[PDB]
RNA sequence: GAGCCUGGGCUCCGUGAGGGGGGAGAAGUCGUAACAAGGUAGCCGUAGGGGAACCUACGGCUCGAUC
RNA sequence: CGCUAUUAUUGGGCCUAAAGCGUCCGUAGCCGGGCCCGUAAGUCCCUGGCGAAAUCCCACGGCUCAACCGUGGGGCUUGCUGGGGAUACUGCGGGCCUUGGGACCGGGAGAGGCCGGGGGUACCCCUGGGGUAGGGGUGAAAUCCUAUAAUCCCAGGGGGACCGCCAGUGGCGAAGGCGCCCGGCUGGAACGGGUCCGACGGUGAGGGACGAAGGCCAGGGGAGCGAACCGGAUUAGAUACCCGGGUAGUCCUGGCUGUAAAGGAUGCGGGCUAGGUGUCGGGCGAGCUUCGAGCUCGCCCGGUGCCGGAGGGAAGCCGUUAAGCCCGCCGCC
């Protein structure tokens, strides 16, 4: 992906990696629900 | 280093570069790509008409305490539903529903939400062809 | 005044041949070994730098 | 690489004159920057600037003064008529005669008030002051 | 040498402003060609030729004991070479690398030069296009070049 | 050569069981991941695992304190 | 529209605030060293024919002044075109040069890369000899190994990865990254150079080549470590930190993926603006010598570090290895 390392800063905000871990299993359901 | 292009007949190459560089200023692109006039209610409008639905009030933001008078209106253009606040001591008796109304913007920050009530876009202006300042003064009366 | 002209540290040498007597000038920086031309023996040698003169200098020009 | 030889040239003099340097040595040397000497000389900017010559090109020697406070070459080098000279002159200079523009005109290099007081324009290439 | 390293050397030559020979040379100008012809004839290149006649005969500036230089003074003769030897050079560099890599796949450090080298070929081929001392069409190819050297 | 019918292409709009995540919103439940060596120093990348913040492994960075 | 130098030709910025491609080689295009002769395309001057009127600026005159109207003089009409003249700059054409770049010779440096062979300890398993009850492990313990003789000591055999101290603040490489020895093939840089060619150059949209770890495909191998997993503890709980075991994987061959705090968080080339003190390589000159490819001192060139004055910056700090003043190109906010 782009990364902006403005977000790896950690005050307000939980860790960017486990952030970057959430966003790839969102994309997989979406993508297997329609059906790739 | 230094700034480019700066040549005699680059003259071309520095039109593209403005004309790119261009497009990452909002004011230029919701100007040309005409996104207002899309996502507007009013149709590009300063003022416009509806019929009173729903009487309600608002909760003010933090660290504010008070409840600000609104209505739902449902425009007469389109068709689509808004939501209007109602200004002065008491301006919300002076209000029932089926009542036409005439809706103008709030005033705020880029056409938009005013002081501590955000979600409210717009403002009441007349009553049954009649203004709300003098109903709320005492002058006139709401036929 | 200043050093602007840039002039060569290098020096042309006349040197006389001690096998043979024979008189001929050579470079003191080569990088080609450097023969008499009469008898062939080895005048100068060379390395990085400045050539090992195994001759006689007569003169410096 | 090198582009342009009057530009390190002129930059070369304003930073040794803020520095506070008597001579000043310009190893590639050309005619534009000889006629520009000149120019500044009859002004009186310089003084005594000569000519060295070694088996490559020419080399520059000039003696400063403490009459200059800023100094450089024009890119790009503008076409100018003799009715648009204020404009340049505002861009370039503090003051309404106060330094000198030097112009590249088919009569030769000059300053902007000749070439005025000719009635003929040209190409920008510097200006000091 | 900076074209691809990109470093500030400095280790060239440093000659005189001179305007004439000067007058402790002892051979002259017929006899300085004659000498270069010999050496050509022995089979060295321009550039060692230069250095032998410096060293040994001691000859500073051909082209000042004679007005012309030393591959005019071949052309004039019969032993001008067709393909120039810079050019030449690196095409002999390039077919013994590539004879190397084809048995010695992952090197992977020497194709590097081998691209640079084609790169140099390239940038003399398309000077030497315009001046006219190779044909308006000339291509470099590895396998027609083995049969060059 | 209109209109009518038929098929195709491009394009705008409305709607739909169910599901997905985002943003706001007085006060709620479970934990306590980050800021001090924050109580296992933190963070990048890849991969695997877990109610959730998160935890581990390989390679890196210091934007890491003590001697 | 301006405020807004928040779209910046005039006139912005990219170490830390938004922002340098992971690094290189190159196509178009833009920028391009010095002298001489020519042409006169760009450019400059003079003049002819055109660019409707209203609108804009100025003065005078008529409606009471004005706004308005009229006479005249100028501009606007982002310019087109016919001729004449000039040649500094740019372009085009033809000769010359050596300063930038490239080629070549010489003696040296270096964990640059590939191939083949020979070794060093350590660790694990097995077999034999000796010996008797605990060993390991922790904050404390227990799971585990052990009487079918463990840990420990000795003699032998086998196997797979790695190359300690010396080792550096060091060196080579475009970057990623590269440390046993000998031999072969190969790439590049610096120094020295009255050697050769003769501007052959810079940057590079689009395109290409390389590119840690981990992961995938196919085939082999598998000592130690060890995601997942399983057990013992600690805890209010503990899907973890601690302990005992363990699969992929880590290794070789041949290919794909093309990512990172891939960071000097600092794009590349060129000229200029005080120096000091270390270290690495090469060269020169003096002195020592055990005569050593050796030691010390000084100078020139190139690399790599620490201080620092003017100067710069919001500051931290940078400071001739600029984050300073100039000439350029590409990427980005
Ligand atoms: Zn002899």
């Amino acid at each position: 992906m782009k990364r902006r390392p403005r977000k790896w800063k950690k005050k307000g905000r939980m860790r960017w990696k486990w952030i970057k871990k959430r966003i790839r299993r969102l994309k997989r359901q979406r993508r297997k629900e329609r059906g790739l | 280093g230094k700034k480019a292009p700066y040549g005699e007949f680059a003259g071309r190459k520095l039109k593209l570069k403005r004309k790119k560089f261009r497009w990452s200023d909002i004011r230029y692109k919701r100007r040309v790509l005409r996104l207002k006039e899309k996502s507007d209610p009013l149709e590009g409008a300063p003022q416009a008409r509806g019929i009173v639905l729903e009487k309600i009030a608002v909760e003010a933001k933090q660290p504010n305490s008070a409840m600000r008078k609104a209505v739902r209106v449902q425009l007469i253009k389109n068709g689509k539903v808004v939501t209007a606040f109602t200004p002065g001591d008491g301006a919300i008796n002076h209000i029932d529903e089926h009542d036409e109304v005439i809706i103008e913007g709030i005033g705020g920050p880029k056409g938009g939400s005013m002081g501590d009530i955000p979600g409210i876009r717009y403002k009441v202006v007349k009553v049954n062809r009649v203004s709300l300042k003098e109903l709320v003064k005492g002058r006139k009366e709401k036929p | 005044p200043k050093n602007l002209i840039p002039m060569p540290r290098s020096r042309f040498l006349r040197v006389k041949c001690i096998d043979c007597g024979n008189e001929q000038i050579v470079f003191s920086h080569p990088a080609t070994p450097v023969r008499c031309l009469v008898c062939g023996a080895t005048l100068v040698e060379p390395t990085g730098g400045k050539g090992i003169i195994k001759a006689k200098v007569l003169e410096v020009e | 690489t090198l582009l342009d030889p009057l530009a390190n040239a002129l930059s070369h003099i304003t930073n040794s004159e803020r520095v506070g340097k008597k001579e000043v040595y310009i190893k590639p040397a050309s005619k534009l920057i000889g006629e520009v000497l000149r120019v500044m000389l009859e002004n009186g900017y310089i003084g005594e600037f000569e000519l060295i010559d070694d088996g490559r090109a020419g080399i520059y020697r000039v003696q400063l003064i403490g009459k200059i406070n800023k100094a450089g070459a024009i890119k790009p080098r503008f076409p100018v008529k003799a009715r648009d000279y204020e404009k340049w002159e505002k861009r370039f200079l503090p003051a309404f005669e106060f330094g000198i523009l030097i112009v590249s005109t088919s009569q030769g290099v000059m300053t902007h008030k000749e070439a005025l007081e000719k009635g003929i324009g040209g190409r920008l290439i510097a200006y000091v002051y | 040498a900076r074209i691809h390293a990109r470093k500030r050397g400095k280790s060239g030559s440093k000659r005189p402003p001179r305007t004439a020979p000067p007058a402790w040379v002892e051979y002259t100008a017929e006899e300085v060609e004659a000498l270069v012809v010999k050496l050509r004839k022995e089979g060295y290149s321009t550039a060692m030729i230069g250095t032998i006649l410096r060293d040994q005969y001691g000859i500073p500036s051909v082209k000042l004991i004679t007005g012309k230089k030393i591959t005019k003074i071949l052309e004039e003769n019969g032993l001008a070479p067709e393909i120039p030897e810079d050019l030449m050079f690196l095409i002999r560099r390039a077919v013994n690398l590539r004879k190397h890599l084809e048995q010695h796949p992952k090197d992977k450090h020497s194709r590097r030069g081998l691209q640079l080298i084609e790169s140099k070929i390239r940038r003399l081929v398309k000077y030497y296009r315009r001046t006219g001392k190779l044909p308006a069409k000339w291509r470099y190819d590895p396998e027609q070049a083995k049969l060059l050297v």
